[PDB]
Formats: C-alpha cells, structure tokens, sequence
C-alpha cells in the first residue's frame, strides 16, 4: 500500500449547468453547520395568493412541511446554510413516493415516506382519540383526494401538482413542443407510482388494475363510477364532521395540520374536481382554518 | 332502502374467511328498533359467494335496485345510516355529535384489525392448512376451487409485510450427494431456521395485535360504552375469527395476559349473544342464475371485464 | 428464415445477459428492398422487461436503413444503484477488407432515471447532483459515426490502426464529440509479441442558452473500469459530489499493452496471451467557454495504473484477470488494488 | 442438472461402466420415485454459439429471464451422440450463469484404461460458497472403488462396489469424514439385479443400510411390461421405529406418422400421503413436461404445486 506514488487534491471542477438547476428546485426555510440541515423533497410547489409562501402541491408533502416549521421553529419559503425544500421526481426513492427527508451531507441519511409516515404518527401515538382521526384522514380523505387528481381531474392538472417537469404559458418554442409531448406520455406512469404510497393499491386494488391498461372498458368504467361515488360520500361526511374540531388552544396539533393541508391542496386545484367545489361552498369554516393554521408559520 | 346484500356464507350464515360479512349478518340481526328498521326493511341477504357482483371484489356487496354497488362493510353502514327515514336498544344510531368518532373507529377496526384477522386467516400455516384453503371447497364451483384462496393469501401477505413477516442447486448435488451425511442434514438446516424465525414473526403479530386493541378500547371508552355500535360488531368478528380458529387459543392465551379475562369473557359473551340468534330478521334469497357464480355464469363475467 | 436462438450479450462492467432473439427474413414481394426483422427480449430491471425491435433494409449495394425501436431498461452507476429507462425509435443511415463507413442517426427517446439505490447505502446514489437527475426526459438526437478500421481482426488483432469519430447533436441542448485512436503492431515470428496502444479522447457542450437545461448523468463521459483505465473501478474516476461521479464534459485516456502468448509450447497456439498494461486518463468538466482552458486541465494530473495479467481474445468476448496497481491516482478515486477480472468487448 | 448428463455422456462415449458405481446403486429407486414436479409455467430455450460452446435461456412466472454460457470441449470426440439420452481422454466443462455470476466447472481425466480422475468446482459469489472437490476412481471388472475429497467441510471419502457372480448381487459400501467437524458417514447397499418370465423383466431387489443413523432402506422393482415399469420402496428405521411405502409406475409411449415419446410417471407415497404424477413429451427439438402433485387428506385431494415446463434445444 505504498503503490500510489502521488495522490493530488480530489478534484474541483463542478457542473454549473447543475447547480443552476438545484438553485432553481431549492427552496429555503429561514429562521447549523454544514451537517445539521434537511432538504424535504416535494413533488411540486405551489404559490399561495394569500401569503405568498411556497408550499407543496401534495397533502402529505405539505403536512411534512408544516411540520418541520413547527418543530424547529421555522418559516416558510417565499416563492448561509439553512434547511432547504427541494422540488424533486418520484424517481429518487426506490418507493417513488415523495415525501422525503435527506439529513446530512457527509453521513447523509435518507428517510423515506414510510419512514416519516412513521415517524409522523409516533407523536401522536400517545393520543388514541387522535390516532383515529389522522387515520381517517390518512385513509378515507386521502383515497378521495387521489381518485379525484387520478381519474375526475385532467392530465394538465395532474402533472401541475404531482410532476416537476416544467410548465411555460403557451407553446411557442420547438421546446415547448416536447415539453408537451413527456405530459402526454409519462402522466400515467407518474399516476401509477402515485397509487403506491399509502397502500392506496391494496385497498383499492380493482381500480388501480384498471389503471395498467389500455382501452379503458365500459365495465372498468362503471365499476370505476361506482367506488368513486362511495369514496367522495364518504368524504363529505369526514369534512363536515370536521368542522367541529377545529378549536384551538395554543400551537396548533398534527391533526390540525393534517387538516389544513388537505384544505390548502383541494383549494389549490383549478378544475372542479366536486372536492373543490363542496370545500368551497360549504364547507367555509375549513377554509378560513387552515388560512389560520398556515399564518403561524409565515413572515 | 330495497337492495339485495350479497355475502359469503353457506347455508345459514357468513363464514369465517370474511369479517365484514359476520358483522353485516349481525347487523342486519341487531336492527330491532323502529329507525333501525327502517334503514333495514327490504335488503334480501343472499349467500351468492361470488365477488364478480361487486365493484372492488370484495363480497359484502349492497347492488341495490339502480345499479349503485355499496362494497364493504364499513361503506355499507355508512351508506344505511345516510338514509334513515328521520322523527337503548340492541344497536345504537349515534348522534351528530359523534357520527365522525364513530366513522373513525369504524375505519380503525377495517384498516388495523382486521389487517391482522387476515393475518390469521392466511398467513397464519396452522389455520391456513387445517381450515381455510379447503374451506373454499364448499363455498365455490368445481374448477373454481385452488385459485380463491391463494389470492387472498397474496393479498394478506402485501397487507401485512411491513409489520409482520442453479449452481446453488448444483452445488449441493456436488456436496451432499457427495456427503450423504448432511444430506438428511440439510432439511434440518431450514426447518431449525425456520421454526425460531416463525417465533419470530409471532412476537411482532402479537405486539401489533396488543397495539390495536388497546388503541381502539382507548377511544371507543369516549362515546356510550353501555351501548351497542356498528363499530362493536366489527371488533367483535374480529375476535370471534381469530379466537375461532384453529390456532385461535394462542391469542386467547395472551390476550389475558394483557387485557384479562373479565374482559375477554365478556366480549366472548356477546359473541355468542350474537350467533345465537333467530334469523326472523334475516329476509333471505337463493341467488339467481346471473349471480350464482358457476362455470358459464363466470366466463360470461370474465368476458364482460375485457369489454 | 426465422431463426429463434439465443446469445450473451457482454456489456457494460463484465455483466453478461441473456437474450433471445427472433428474425424474418421478408419474402422479396412486400420488397424489392432486402429486409430482415429482429425482435430481441432482454431480462430488464425488477419491473419490465427490455424488448428491441430492429429492421435493417438494404437501399443500395452500400446503404443500410435501420429502424431500431426499442424498451430497454437496464441498471448503470457503481453499485447498480440507478435504475435507467429507455423507450424511444431510431432510424438510422448506414454508408457502406479495410472497414470503412458513415453512419447517420436519428433517435427520439423518453428517458426514466430511478435511484434504486437503498437509504441504508447513506450517502450513494444520494448526492444533489443525483437527486437532481431523477426523473423524466424527452431527447430528440442527431448523431454521425465514422469508423476506419484497418486491422486485421477487431477482437484479437496482430496488426493495423483503428479510428472511430463519433458526433452526437441534440439540438439546443448539447453537442458531443468523441474520437477513438487504436494502434496494433507485432514484432516476433508467429506474431509472439503484440504491442497495443489506444488513445480516447472527447468533449462535450453544453449548447443550451446561459447554461439552463444540465447535460444528463447518461450523456456525461465516466472513466474507469476493467473495460476502461483499469485498476479503478467503474465509475471511478472524474469529479464528485460526495461519492458519486457526476461524469465530465471533456476527457482523455490512453492505454499501452503488450501481448506475449505464454512460450510454454503446448499452451501456445492458442488465444491465451500475456498481458502488460500501462493505462491512464483525465476527466473534467471543462469551465465552458474556451478551448485552451480544457487541455490546461486534461494535461495536469492524470490517474494513472499499471499491471499484469492473462486474457484470452475470442472474436465474442475477450477475457481478462489481471493484477494491477494505481501508479497516480486522486484521493477520491475508487483505486482497486490487486486482481481484476474483466469481460466485455472493448478494451482501451 | 447439466454436469450430470455432460458426465455421463463421457462415461458412455470412453466405456468408463457407472453401473459398478455407488452413485447408481440405487438409480431405479430415485429415477422412479424422486421425480421433480414443476411448480410453474416455465419455458426453456437452448442453442449453440461456438463450436464448443453453449447457450441456455429460461424464464418463469415466478422468476424472470435468466441464462447461462456452457464451454465444453472433450477428447472423445462421439460425445454429443449421447448427450440426448488406449488413448487418453479427457474432458473440460465450465458453465457461468448470468444473472447470478454463478460459475461451474469440470475437468475429467482418464489416466489409465482403469483410472480415472476427476475435478468439480462450483463458486457462488453471493449465496458466498467456494466447493472444490476431487474424485479418484480405479475401476475393476470386480471392483469400482473411489477416492473422494472435497472442500465442503474437508471431506475426505471412499467407495467401494464389489460385484460378485443373468444374476449379479453387488455389495457396496462408504465412508465419510469431514475432517473439520470430525463427524464420519457410512452405508451399505446390498443390490441384486436378476431376470424373469412372467411378462419380460429384470428384477432389482436393493437392501441399504445406514449404522450411523439406523435407517434401513430396502428397494423392489421389477419391469412389468415391455415398456412399463414398478418400483415399491419399504422404507424403514431403527430405534426410533417409523415405516414408509413408496411406489412408482413409469409407463412409456412411442409414436410415428421426427418422433413423439410420451412418459407417464406416478409415485404415492403413504408417509406423507402424496401423490405425483408427471407426463414428458419429447419430440425434435421440443419438450413439454406436464406434472401435478396431490395431497390425499368432503374433497380428500387438493393438487399442491401443479406446474408446465416447455422446452426447446437444438
């Protein structure tokens, strides 16, 4: 082992065509070292009107998000060596599913979405009244969120929420063209890796089959018609129920940050998708919650 | 409401691969008062055994009267109490004030607990082997036997993986055929290396059974804990599955250990309350030839899926 | 005419894969252009498989139209750690003892990059630079390949130089340039001693306006390997994150080798030959904006190895197990004392 | 496997005689009853590249495409007329499979026209296991003992099959070592091939035994027919006393109208109350081979691991 007869520096020339594409995804949370910060991969990231922050597009991204502002104290980004936020593909995780949390730069650690799921739910654990409604949510408001983006929505209004791929006014560029073009081919491989996040596939297996085919049937697409109007009945009974819940007494608690980041995700959609539309009209008092709930963590 | 509920029993009663059909059959039982009627008048239980009736295949379907399918047990109960007629006893309609606790412990029981009673059911091999794969013998058609149970069986095993658990073969024909000494040794190496990993996987169901119980014991003891809910009777055949089979004296064992046995006597109490009662109330069918499931009655439906 | 067989494939790092492999050599009445079809199926990657149709008509006496469409998903970067997807076409110009031709592309192709790599293996694969990479893209790519082959054999030669220019376009978004020098010659009877020198060199832009739009990781040149400088490993050499190559834009490698054919007589005669290597290179991202800045960094401090060994030199794979030590080498480098084995078809 | 038949593709090819062998004193009782059942759709195609070289390609419903390159080169130069079913000769085999970097290898050399020397070497990379073993043989016309070692723990071995005196009863014998764990085998195997006039058939009646572990074995099987078969194992152990009955009842076809050959091959066993059946199609270069097993304990029987395998070669 004396066979290196010279060893140089290790070598320092970067890819600025990189860094300029990781500055434009990273979104910083202000308010140590090198060593001590997170960067949270999100699917998307979206302006508020209201505020002006940059939250993500998905309920759970979003409900990480407001979590880590208030377990560390900090604020929000606005759309040294702090945190970060980045926009990333489903793609960096061999579970595609993104919510991600990557602590660290030489002893690097990457926790997965099952892993914070994990972690998300173990201060709750405690609270056994809680732990039912965040697996209400987690289970009956969050199966119609992903049949309403999956199947009622557009591909345009899919792949602004779910996809980092970048998104201009209008076509006016040979550019443009292509940009088009990957929308149309990879919306549904995006939508199946979307079905595989909270065991969405193993409670609605039949409806995630009829995903991974061609031609779509008229016999998928009733049977189809016929779980999505269960799913979005039931869900009408869980945001009106929770309209009686959302008294505060201090800090808000992870329930609440549950739900306000559904309401903050199902207002952000521009179609009518009938969660947009039952969530603006009537349920009113939700969405002035989770207006409440979000300026705690802004500027 | 008029519709037609289609289970998976035989002859009388729900069987025991399907926890959601045993609480639906004691529901329908339970429904004694005036306004429980009155979600309940006219359903028609058939034991169809076929899941090509339902929408998401799973077999307590409500097909009722239009085309609207309502599957599974909890859907089903949500969808009954939405459509009460409107103006103690046997089974209880909560208020308004609870309807979202009582929806979540609904939800707790059909994505936690009842994720472990199929545990039990399939992936448990003494009750798997011994009871359930030829149990499907006497629900199911002639050539539809050995395919049923070894997809519920898949199914349980991706539920329940995250909790609960050819030189090669050259190899050894050139070693213990060559030994002939740990020839006969070499299925001692995978049954003692499977019988401490199975021990293994039985302390982390039974810690997550411990779990799930005590969870929901703890919010359940929020509304009237003197009183019967749809939450109850899907709990309870839950119990009534697992301490039911043929492995079930295992958990009825530690189940006192943890919670005791003036409680496990009388959640066992009204269990059999519960099996024991007249069918007066039940309003049965035979099912017809479009939702029997034969041969020609299933490829007739596996051709309507591909059209 | 039909032909279903199978075969091995000999890529990447000493990865040999099975294929099977259907043709049709079409009747001439849905002709009067000689063609022949191919379908090639290939184990892919935990998901899909990797399918590869090929249909290559004769226009002229030296003219070949290829339609190559394919679905190919492979792994790639050090440790299989990234999983790489590939649907696309490609129509394809081939103009026509020494080998001599043109060759013009034309490829479309959606691309899918995954990180497979766990969270247990901490900081691999999970560098910015990779989490960065992930994801979707659409690549249309012009391309232009001029090979001038003048030895004697192309898998063990004794004799003859080769030259091998590649140009790849992807319009706004790159351009990239490789050349490929090998020189063979032999000094004994029955050509007992071989003496092999290949030169690599090659440059990449980025063509895409105030450096928006980043050159992939697929489309970046890697440097070590068995198959490459070796005594490094794959993927060992060039720039880094934190442990992962994040490729270069401009390189050079060259290699020495000299052959000796064992002398013991009756393991003579044979492809078996003693091997003798001096191999070494640079990998750099370039600083883009001139060209007298890029050789100041490829002539500054190269990775260097030498070593000895035994290979066999079949015309369907070539075979290697050497010895090899890092003569200079940088601190970050994957520096692989010792044995080596390597498969494949390239040397260099 | 394949280093099996490429093995006694060269025994049939220099006359090396393995019937002497104490591998194949108790063949009839293994081709007949041990039988393997495939337990998915499976399909196999083989090929040729080089001269001396071979492809394999196989992929499942269960596992995906996999493969294999096969070198073999061999003085005898008749060996692939038997590998369907004095000079020196010899024999070089090595095999990757790959996905796996599994490697195999073998080398036979005939040193003596009643001599014989052998080498097989198997290397997982993962599934870590390096096995190197070595196999001297010095036949006789009254003997075929062997000198087996190995480097599974260190084993070290012998074998020995004397025939005595159609009518030949046989008498072999072995011993193990494995001189890492200290921890020694024997048998002793007591075959005695005959014939008969009742339908046209030998007779094969095969006493084993087992001191070690008091496993006594004893084999009947006869040849009931010009192309049927019969083999019925009482099995059977000391002091710890636990009977078992075996049986297996191959049946053979032929066909012509390039021809078809159909095998039917059951075998019950009442230990363990199974029951396998196997049907074989060979044709040109094709090879379907259909098989199912039962379980016999309303609907007794319930076919565990039913299973197809196609297969094509050239």
């Amino acid at each position: 082992d004396t066979f290196p007869l010279q060893t140089y520096a290790a070598q320092t020339d970067k890819d600025e065509a990189v860094a300029l594409e990781i500055q434009r995804r990273s979104y910083t949370f202000t308010e140590l070292t090198v060593e001590g910060t997170y960067k949270l991969g999100v699917y998307n990231v979206f302006l508020e009107a209201n505020t002006g922050a940059a939250l993500a597009t998905d309920p759970w991204c979003l409900f990480v998000q407001l979590a880590l502002c208030q377990k560390n104290g900090l604020v929000l980004p606005t759309h040294t060596c702090n945190h970060e936020m980045l926009v990333l593909s489903r793609l960096s995780n061999p579970d595609e599913a993104l919510p991600i949390l990557v602590e660290g730069y030489k002893k690097r650690i990457i926790r997965s979405t099952v892993a914070i799921s994990e972690i998300m739910r173990s201060r709750i654990l405690d609270d056994a009244e809680q732990l039912m409604y965040y697996t209400l949510l987690d289970t009956v408001l969050y199966d119609c969120w992903i049949t309403q983006i999956i199947f009622c929505a557009s591909d345009a209004q899919f792949m602004e929420l779910y996809s980092c791929q970048k998104l201009s006014g209008s076509i006016v560029t040979p550019l443009d063209v292509e940009n088009s073009l990957l929308q149309k081919l990879s919306a549904k491989s995006l939508k199946i890796s979307l079905t595989k996040r909270n065991k969405f596939q193993f409670r609605h297996r039949e409806i995630v089959k009829s995903m991974q085919g061609v031609y779509h049937n008229h016999h998928n697409s009733v049977n189809q018609e016929q779980v999505l109007n269960v799913l979005f009945e039931n869900s009408k009974q869980v945001l009106l129920g929770l309209k009686d819940m959302l008294k505060s007494d201090g800090q808000p608690t992870y329930l609440h940050l549950k739900i306000a980041s559904y309401i903050l995700c199902i207002t952000n959609v521009k179609e009518p998708i009938k969660l947009k539309t039952f969530v603006e009209n009537e349920c009113k008092e939700l969405v002035q919650f989770a207006q409440d709930t979000l300026k705690n963590f802004v500027q | 409401v008029k519709g037609s509920v289609h289970l998976w029993g035989k002859d009388g009663k729900a069987s025991l691969i399907s926890v959601d059909s045993i609480a639906l059959v004691w529901f329908i039982k339970l429904c004694t008062s005036e306004e429980a009627k009155s979600m309940v008048a006219g359903l028609q239980i058939v034991f169809s055994n076929n899941t090509d009736l339902s929408s998401d295949g799973k077999l307590p379907v409500l097909i009722l009267d239009n085309g609207t399918k309502v599957s599974g047990y909890v859907n089903i109960v949500q969808f009954l109490h939405k459509n009460i007629c409107t103006s103690e006893e046997d089974l209880a309609i909560v208020r308004k004030k609870d309807r979202l606790l009582e929806y979540s412990l609904l939800n707790y029981v059909d994505v936690e607990i009842s994720r472990l009673t199929d545990y039990q059911l399939f992936l448990n091999t003494k009750n798997y082997n011994e009871y359930t794969k030829k149990l499907f013998s006497k629900l199911l058609y002639f050539p539809m036997w050995y395919n049923t149970p070894l997809q519920l069986r898949s199914q349980a095993r991706e539920n329940c993986e995250e909790i609960i658990g050819e030189s090669k073969a050259m190899e050894s024909a050139s070693q213990l055929a060559q030994s002939k000494t740990f020839k006969i040794a070499h299925k001692n190496k995978i049954k003692g290396k499977q019988e401490l990993q199975q021990v293994k996987y039985n302390l982390q169901f039974d810690n997550r059974l411990q779990s799930c119980v005590s969870n929901w014991l703890a919010a359940r003891k929020k509304l009237d804990d003197s009183v019967i809910l749809s939450s109850d009777l899907l709990f309870l055949a839950n119990l009534y599955v697992q301490l039911g089979l043929p492995d079930g004296n295992r958990i009825r064992s530690k189940l006192e250990q943890t919670f005791g046995s003036e409680l496990l006597n009388s959640m066992s109490n009204k269990i059999d309350d519960f099996v024991h009662r007249p069918s007066n109330n039940l309003e049965q069918r035979d099912p017809q030839f479009r939702e029997q499931g034969n041969v020609v009655m299933s490829l007739y439906n596996l051709a309507c899926k591909y059209i | 005419t039909f032909t279903a067989k199978t075969g091995t494939n000999f890529g990447n790092d000493n990865d040999a894969e099975a294929y099977l492999q259907f043709e049709k050599l079409i009747d001439k009445k849905y002709l009067k252009l000689p063609t022949r079809v191919n379908l090639e199926i290939l184990r892919g990657t935990k998901i899909h498989s990797s399918f590869l149709f090929n249909s290559y008509s004769s226009l002229s006496p030296q003219s070949i139209l290829n339609l190559k469409v394919f679905s190919q998903f492979y792994n790639w970067n050090t440790n299989k750690g990234l999983d790489i997807g590939q649907r696309g076409a490609r129509l394809s110009l081939r103009y026509e003892s020494p080998t001599l031709f043109h060759e013009w592309f034309l490829e479309t192709c959606w691309r899918s990059t995954k990180i497979c790599s766990q969270g247990t293996s901490a900081p691999y694969m999970y560098s910015g630079t990779m989490l960065s990479q992930a994801g979707d893209q659409l690549r249309t790519i012009l391309g232009h390949t001029f090979v001038l082959d003048k030895r004697d054999h192309i898998m063990c030669p004794t004799k003859g130089s080769m030259l091998k220019w590649s140009n790849e376009l992807s319009p706004g978004k790159h351009l990239k340039t490789q050349l490929e020098l090998n020189s063979v010659k032999s000094w004994m009877n029955d050509d007992f001693i071989t003496f092999s020198t290949t030169i690599k060199t090659g440059y990449l832009k980025n063509l895409s306006s105030q450096q928006s739009l980043p050159v992939h990781i697929c489309d970046k040149f890697q440097s070590g390997g068995p198959s490459d400088i070796r005594g490094f490993q794959t993927f060992g050499l060039g720039p880094r994150d934190l442990y992962d190559a994040v490729g270069g834009d401009a390189f050079v490698s060259y290699g020495l080798s000299v052959f000796s054919r064992l002398p013991w007589k009756k393991v003579e005669k044979s492809n078996f030959r003693l091997h003798w290597f001096f191999n070494g290179g640079k990998l750099v991202n370039h600083d883009n904006t001139s060209l007298g800045n890029c050789i100041g960094q490829l002539s500054k401090e190269h990775s260097t190895s030498t070593g000895i060994g035994l290979v066999l030199r079949h015309p369907m794979a070539r075979f290697e197990l050497n010895f090899t030590l890092p003569i200079t080498a940088h601190e970050n480098d994957l520096i692989r004392k010792g044995f080596q084995f390597g498969l494949g078809l390239a040397f260099l | 496997p394949y280093m099996d038949q490429v093995l006694r593709a060269f025994y049939q090819s220099t006359h090396w005689s393995t019937q002497n062998s104490y591998e194949d004193i108790t063949a009839t009782s293994r081709t007949l009853l041990d039988f393997r059942i495939p337990s998915a759709i499976h399909l196999q195609i083989s090929n040729k590249s080089t001269p001396n070289t071979f492809n394999s390609l196989d992929f499942s419903t269960r596992s995906r495409i996999n493969g294999s390159l096969s070198y073999l080169y061999s003085d005898a130069q008749q060996l692939e007329k038997f590998m369907r079913n004095f000079v020196k000769k010899s024999l070089y085999y090595g095999r990757m499979y790959y996905p796996s970097s599994d490697l195999e290898a073998m080398i036979i050399k005939r040193l003596s026209p009643q001599t014989q020397f052998m080498l097989k070497g198997v290397s997982s990379f993962k599934e870590s296991l390096n096995v190197l073993t070595c196999y001297f043989q010095r036949d006789s016309h009254r003997n075929l003992q062997e000198w087996i070692f190995s480097t599974s723990d260190l084993l070290c071995g012998y074998r020995v099959l004397h025939n005595f005196l159609n009518s030949s009863l046989s008498l072999g014998a072995e011993f193990w070592l494995g001189l890492v764990s200290l921890s020694p085998g024997c048998s002793t195997t007591l075959r005695y091939y005959t014939h008969s006039t009742n339908t046209g058939r030998p007779l094969t009646l095969t006493l084993s035994w087992n001191p070690l572990f008091g496993h006594i074995s004893s084999t009947y099987s006869a040849k009931t027919g010009t192309n049927s078969t019969f083999c019925a194992k009482y099995d059977f152990n000391l002091y710890s006393i636990e009977s078992n009955l075996s049986f297996g009842c191959e049946f053979w076809q032929k066909k012509h109208h390039s021809i078809f050959t159909s095998v039917w091959k059951l075998s019950t066993s009442l230990r363990d109350k199974t029951l396998k059946l196997l049907w074989e199609g060979k044709w040109r270069g094709f090879l379907i081979s259909a098989g199912t097993e039962l379980v016999f304990t309303n609907i007794p029987v319930f076919p565990a691991k039913f299973g197809i395998q196609f297969q094509y070669s050239t």
